[PDB]
């Protein structure tokens, strides 16, 4: 088995999301917290009609504190050691202590508006394999 | 955003070989371990099948020891075989407590791996300029060439024709072994005067002021930042530049978590959560983090005018002295009591260029420094109330009239800021006046940059002031240049001019070499020397990568760095560790101390062949076969306490090591020294500290005021958290280079709009010194008129716009730099993917 | 030995996206497929879950389609996302039948991958020399600078001040889109005369001889190698250099496997297993493999004296003519019968430098070429018996009186050999005389180098002979140089001298640029032009990596290569294929045709701004947005049969493509031409081929006889199987550089003993032209006094010792080089791991 | 598991090897032919008292023809397309068409002289995973 086998998991429906408000989610299992977030502009890894729906791990890749989201800024922020991540640019660490940009989900919107996740582009905090 | 797409990592097995490793990089010297195991093995998720005894089929929680990032994993050669490696921060190291910065956590991934294709830029073979390009060759050939030219030049023109640029620092690209090896070559075998250090253009100390006062610059311990009532942080951006010292020691103080500790060690006095005064013209992420942790009421950000620190400190000293907020008994017992008369040219100048300030008694110094609050407020641009508040947070007794404990920490905002000697002294005056040296919760210390690992023969011959090496080179002097582990093309002052001249002078020798026969080595040597006699320069570079200055050199010699060799150094607490070798040098690369020994040996051979047998005999004492041999010839024989320290004993002490100097060895422990000056006996012949009478005299370095008056913007400069130094490793690290393809220049958004700039625009910075490029990064916290450009960066060198101006002791004044800014290009497509959002955490 | 330690590969899943790919590299043009799929998906071992329909949990047998080696796997960007890619050879492609050479099979591994860190040397950004170093910038900035300098120079000094070096070839770094783009810029918009080609220093043909005779050099098909009675292979090392043509077509003839097919297509004559004559001073692995397959009795290795081919061919032609082993009907019907007069300076010189040989009838050519067996034995060093035997193997009728079918194949041992024009004609005489053109089992063809993909506007303005560009440059002429996809530092003749002067001239412009202000772009352009006027050169490099000559250039523009773009070319049989884009260009890199269009647009803009609107308007016709636009403007409108050919049509034809020229389109099939000249109508105004009266006149090029007389060894030169070209990709491929860190020089082991050399010793090769280095490789098959050095190699460039000598048409005579050899160093430690064993397979 | 799990397989005893005569084995299963070979001179990957025992796959990494051993040269030779590998130098392809040097066995000699194989350093011809 050469690579990790990611499950394709339903996370929500397009209908459930409001502009600029994260919706809690977990992928690829219940122990790996993250969010869907509709950003209002076309962005990297963004799905849906507007290409503006992204999904991300909300666990800090430095030391694992939970990230808060600032709506004003559209950034994720870490109260552990002050890291900042930009979900409008692929989760780029704007400033921080992680050696990783924020793990981002590979999303697909099904013909009915259901949102599936079927991969992640970096190693999630606290697991040595993204699929445990 | 850059993403590695690494979905899983090999698991460290239970029987992996463990190595103690200090971080390659900054002064903090965070502890790590390197675990290696054979390429065709691995660990398992069951506790008994991994190094952690944890079940790795489950999600670990925050701050787990049982996780590592992909940047912490690689495959490397070890004794000729490929091995897996993980280089992971040590939870049990008291420095970092398992924190690994963005830099240290990428040690594995910035290691050389053929199997995984990392750092394929590393040098593997000696290179010589011949046949019209650089060409690989053997050690024997390249060293023979280097020695022949060096020996001939030096025999015809004297040792002064040999110019040296070398690291004097610790950690990777330095260390006790490597400073000894190079030092012995140039200061014992020879007496090279025209020698500079990697960060400054003469063989001087960064902090002659504190040292002359009798106060060594690393006098406290990191626990003191936990125990202080007030931290005074001058010209430091500690969250970015001394990251884990700040996070693991300062933050607990600011948060109140060290209160139980303070109460236990200091029972007879009140304690509150730490307050912090930050003296920096710029609002940094360090300021922001202090506010978020301590509350805004416990953080005093003194945003002084660039270069006005000395005025601030003299006012603070004046106010505190006049209130009598001082340690009278420390003064009477430990400081110089009979003042002495000012030199004839005071206050504008000292007795000579060697002594820019006047050492005296407390009382004399207070009157010499005397500056009112109102005058200091004018010069600094601070409010009188802010200065008064700072004097209070420093000097005012706690309830019960108990002495306020203050840790004074300073780095490059002061050392490379205006009037280094006097400003250093004026800060030390404050710590001395308040008895905040040699006691818990105190210190007047460098926060540091690199780790420290200096042991060398006497440098008495260099003089004070020492020679301004770059100016010799720019002026067409010197014949042969040996460069060890520094890259002036990226990091020297007045770098545009330096580059123009260096290129021309080295081009002469290159043109001569391309036209002469190589296979006839004597003809090649003679043609090189003829070019040198006409004004050319023959240049040899010892490094681990192809450097920028290397593009002008004629011989390149490949070095092995920390982890490919054993290495010793100490951190900003004097905590000495051994980094134990866990992999092999790339190709034929060789530790620097051994390069030096091989070069000494070759010098002996060639000088003997030339018939100068007496000169040849000076190059003995270099029979070293391994880096431990240099440790033992250097550190063990020459450091204070050196007898007590061996690799075996250091190894037994792990990542916690011991604090230098060593005082004994008992029961498998090296006994160290937690703080200096605890008995109040200082580093002077009579044991007393001196104060410094150090009046303000404006912008001291030549041309600086004119530069300020004739250009539009301050071009402040320094570090980014994500970038290590000149990006020598980072340039082949996509995580770093995806983030900043160009160096940023932080600009206020109004300034940008006024100059017609947009985010990501490529701009030219220019002044009388030169010109360079950077990418406009809109920075709402920047003051109007004041920019900050990332230094040392290969895709736009800030030093090109720094003047040649130094203090009397040849300290480079990099921070006081002004220039104009104009657009070169609209934001290029290669920055379209970047975030230009604020770097400040928001709760 | 280098080992990747990759123990398993992701499995191509059943739903992977399939792309048709022609090999990037040699003339043979082997077919491959690129299968891509998402980074987070994979196939499985069950038939349903993989592209093969096979159970991959089972060991596969020899020659399985259901395997790929690690070098065929990577991860690449495609439409902005990371995808897995496998690039594996096509079992159904009739060229290769699933064979992938050591070069083609590493296409994936030498592709750019940020995820797997391969080919991180690839260029991503425009670079400009400014502020003392090369700096990255935008396309808009870089293009504007290039155009302003170019336009100013051309306006002030004419188009003759613009010097161009460019690829003219097919495959990666060439092809129909790219040759059109560059050609339209320089030959349509402009009339650049001072242009040279990537492998020769003037704008000439390699094979003016055969072309002037009416015989285009790619006139047969690859099946013809399977069908011949005799293959005559002149100056080719086909196993290493045309590998899969050799293995998939020549070998089955030599083994007798093609007998059934011979009998089938040409009943009415006898057929035996093919025999082979190899004309090559060196015994190569090609000769060895031929003996091993056919038996030594069916291989005739004519190990001629270097440069004496012409004497051998003239003796063969004389002998065959005198015996009457000629196709008299072919001669009478399809060749020139005109009487003519030898020109006045014959036989030493032709009518002019344009015409080194004299075209004539069969009978006049026989009398003009006439050479006895004994004279040719003396000149060539061959035995009289060997020459007579060759004549028989070429001309002797078979058992029915039936004409013997002979494929004459030639490559760089002829073309870069002595007296190119005469030697080429002399070989073509043999094929003309024997009727072996346009018939099965025949041909007189280049075996080729790169694929071909040439379409350009008329070059009539270049002249014949065309300008010797390197000599102009070396002599201080020209002002601006555009360099496209070639590296003269590694691969031109007289390269030592070239590098010396090139560096000096470019340095003049560097020194001016470093001292002028970049942000005032006009002042920069002026400073450049002034430096040019003083004798400098402004140099622009378009490439995919940092090149050797690029180290002298002032602007660097990043190209995208085959696979990152769509690309069309034909192989040595004229089989045109589309390579379908499967990945993204690295960073901001751009296809060459589109770079040329953007440079045309910038020239239009800039010249319009200068007020030369008439000249500006010549740069219209470059509104291309994608490489297919350059295909449609170039090939589709200009090639014979071009109107039948589009991307969509080529795509449907697959890796088999069709053979040019296209004659029609029916039933979704582009219809093509299997062989040229099948009707006996040749490429001349009267449709008759000409013979050449081409008498032997010794070593033709200036200085060659003196070079030979005054140095000890032949420095033969050429390819290695493992190495592609100047190792531009290979230098970051550990499999290649682990094998040969230095170029080899093959040396007879007694020559080695007599010179005191051991295996692995670093040696200097030196002569009147220059000096270089190589690693001695003991080669028992080498003749005494005859060495062979790998050409083009970055760690020791053989061209440094090639003289400036060309023939009259400026063909570089690389193969006839002599020089001295002396040790530089004992075997370096970095070659200790090398095998120095015989490259010849042992049975 | 992130990596291939190799079995530790006993191949022979040191007493079974005669100098310069290959002994046929198969590793890591019976369908992956290879040899053990004692070379009489210490070499890369060589084990045993004299450091001169090596194990290689004898199936050509180009197109899978079986390799012959020349005892006079100490080389493997491929009748397929003329490739030559040097077992005295880590299986280095001296000349040939493979893009891999010869897959070499990670060997261990036990105290009784039994030779075990526990790994291979290149991908064996005809399998996409060395352990099928
Ligand atoms: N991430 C990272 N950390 C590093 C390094 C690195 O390269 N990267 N390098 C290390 C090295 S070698 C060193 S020396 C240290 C340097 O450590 P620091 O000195 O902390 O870092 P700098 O960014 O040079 O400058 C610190 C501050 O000085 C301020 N400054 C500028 N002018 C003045 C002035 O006139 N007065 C005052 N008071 N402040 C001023 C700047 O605004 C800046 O925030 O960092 C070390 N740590
Ligand atoms: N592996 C590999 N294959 C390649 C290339 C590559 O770089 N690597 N490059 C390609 C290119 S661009 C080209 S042009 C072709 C070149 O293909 P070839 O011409 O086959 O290769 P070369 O090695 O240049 O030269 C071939 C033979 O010419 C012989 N020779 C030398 N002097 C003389 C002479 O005076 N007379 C005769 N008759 N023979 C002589 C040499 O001994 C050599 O064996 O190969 C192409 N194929
Ligand atoms: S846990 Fe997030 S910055 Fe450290």
């Amino acid at each position: 088995a050469a690579g990790v086998e990611y499950p394709a998991n339903r996370l929500a429906n397009i209908s459930e999301l409001t502009l600029n408000e994260p919706l809690d989610v977990a992928y690829p299992d219940e122990d790996a917290a993250g969010v869907l977030l509709k950003l209002g502009t076309r962005v990297e890894g963004g799905v849906g009609p507007d290409g503006d729906i992204v999904g991300f791990s909300t666990i800090c890749p430095h030391k694992g504190f939970p990230l808060s989201y600032s709506a004003d800024n559209k950034t994720f922020n870490c109260p552990g050691h002050f890291s900042v991540f930009d979900p409008e640019k692929g989760g780029q660490q704007v400033w921080g202590q992680a050696t990783q940009n924020l793990p981002q989900y590979v999303l697909r919107v099904a013909d009915n508006g259901d949102i599936f996740a079927e991969g992640v582009d970096e190693l999630i905090y606290g697991r040595l394999s993204n699929v445990l | 955003a850059f993403k590695r797409h690494i979905d899983r990592l090999p698991i460290i097995p239970a029987d992996a070989k463990k190595h103690n490793v200090t971080c390659h990089f900054c002064i903090v010297g965070c502890g790590y371990h390197a675990y290696t195991w054979p390429i065709n093995k691995q660990g398992g998720t069951d506790p008994q099948n991994n190094i952690f005894g944890v079940d790795l089929s489950e999600q670990q929680q925050a701050e787990s020891d049982a996780w590592y990032s992909p940047s912490m994993y690689n495959v490397v050669k070890q004794d000729g075989r490929d091995v897996h490696v993980v280089i992971k921060p040590d939870h049990e190291c008291v420095v970092n407590s398992g924190l690994g910065s963005v830099r240290g956590a990428r040690m594995a991934e910035t290691s050389f791996s053929e199997a995984r294709n990392t750092q394929q830029q590393r040098l593997t073979d000696p290179l010589v300029w011949r046949y019209g390009q650089m060409q690989p060759t053997s050690w024997d050939d390249a060293l023979d060439l280097v020695a022949r030219v060096t020996a001939k030049i030096v025999k015809e023109k004297g040792e002064d024709a040999l110019i040296v640029s070398a690291f004097d620092h610790g950690g990777a690209g330095g260390g006790y072994e490597n400073t000894w090896g190079t030092g012995k070559l140039y200061f014992e075998a020879m007496k090279v005067k025209n020698i500079r250090i990697h960060n400054r253009p003469a063989y001087n100390s960064e902090v002659h002021g504190t040292r002359d006062m009798g106060v060594g610059e690393l006098n406290n311990c990191y626990e003191d930042a936990e125990l202080a009532d007030t931290i005074v942080a001058v010209g430091t951006n500690a969250l970015e530049t001394q990251t884990n010292y700040f996070l693991n020691h300062w933050i607990p103080n600011l948060r109140g978590e060290s209160l139980g500790k303070k109460k236990e060690l200091m029972p007879e006095e009140p304690h509150e959560a730490g307050r912090i005064i930050i003296v920096d013209p710029r609002r940094t992420v360090t300021v922001n983090a202090c506010e978020q942790t301590a509350g805004a009421d416990n953080v005093l950000h003194l945003a002084i005018n660039s270069g006005t620190d000395l005025a601030l400190f003299n006012a603070l000293f004046t106010y505190i002295a006049d209130k009598g907020w001082v340690d009278r008994d420390f003064i009477d017992k430990s400081t110089l009591r009979e003042g002495t008369a000012r030199p004839p040219l005071y206050p504008a100048r000292g007795v000579s260029e060697a002594n820019p300030g006047h050492l005296s008694s407390f009382e004399d110094a207070v009157e010499g420094c005397r500056m009112s609050i109102e005058e200091a407020a004018e010069i600094t641009g601070l409010d009188a109330a802010q200065i008064i508040k700072a004097a209070e947070w420093i000097g005012m007794p706690k309830e019960g009239g108990k002495r306020r404990r203050v840790m004074f920490g300073y780095e490059k905002g002061l050392i490379w800021g205006n009037d280094n000697y006097r400003t250093n002294g004026a800060l030390v005056n404050l710590a001395l006046a308040t008895g905040n040296i040699g006691r818990p919760g105190g210190g007047v210390v460098r926060l540091g940059g690199h780790q420290e690992g200096y042991v060398r023969p006497s440098d008495a011959h260099v003089g004070r002031p020492a020679a301004y090496v770059d100016q010799l080179l720019i002026g067409g002097q010197g014949g042969v240049h040996h460069i060890w582990g520094c890259d002036h093309y990226k990091t020297t002052l007045n770098a545009h001019e330096f580059k123009r001249v260096y290129k021309k002078r080295t081009d002469m020798v290159k043109d001569a070499m391309s036209a002469a026969p190589y296979g006839d080595r004597e003809a090649m040597v003679n043609a090189i020397v003829d070019a040198i006699n006409q004004g050319g320069l023959f240049a040899v570079n010892v490094d681990i990568i192809p450097t920028k200055i290397g593009e002008a050199c004629h011989v390149i010699l490949p070095a092995a760095t920390s982890g490919e060799m054993n290495l010793t150094s100490m951190n900003g607490e004097r905590r000495m560790r051994l980094t134990e070798r866990y992999m092999d040098p790339p190709g034929q690369s060789m530790p620097d101390c051994l390069i030096a020994a091989r070069l000494a040996n070759t010098m002996e051979r060639v000088l003997t062949e030339m018939g100068d047998v007496g000169y040849a005999a000076q190059f003995k004492g270099f029979d070293w076969q391994t880096e431990e041999d240099a440790f033992m010839d250097g550190y063990n024989k020459n450091a204070h306490g050196g007898e007590f320290v061996t690799y075996e004993r250091l190894s037994a002490m792990g990542t916690n090591g011991f604090q230098e100097p060593a005082t004994g060895f008992t029961d498998g422990k090296i006994e160290g020294t937690q703080r200096l000056y605890t008995d109040g006996v200082f580093s002077t012949d009579d044991g007393k500290a001196r104060f410094m009478d150090a009046p303000w005299r404006g912008l001291q370095a030549p041309g600086k005021q004119q530069q300020k008056d004739s250009h539009k913007y301050l071009i402040n400069n320094g570090r980014a958290n994500v970038v290590w130094q000149s990006a020598y490793l980072d340039q082949e690290n996509d995580f770093v280079m995806d983030r900043f393809p160009y160096p940023f220049i932080e600009m206020n958004p109004e300034d940008m709009a006024e100059a017609g700039l947009k985010e990501g625009d490529l701009v030219e910075i220019y002044n009388d010194a030169g010109a360079t490029q950077a990418m406009a990064y809109p920075t709402p916290t920047a003051r109007r008129g004041e920019t900050f450009m990332l230094f040392g960066f290969p895709t736009g060198v800030q030093g090109n716009v720094t003047s040649a101006g130094t203090n009397e002791l040849i300290i480079p004044n990099y921070k006081q730099t002004w220039g104009n800014i104009r657009k070169i290009s609209d934001a290029p497509r290669n920055v379209a993917h970047l975030s230009f959002k604020s770097k400040e955490y928001q709760s």
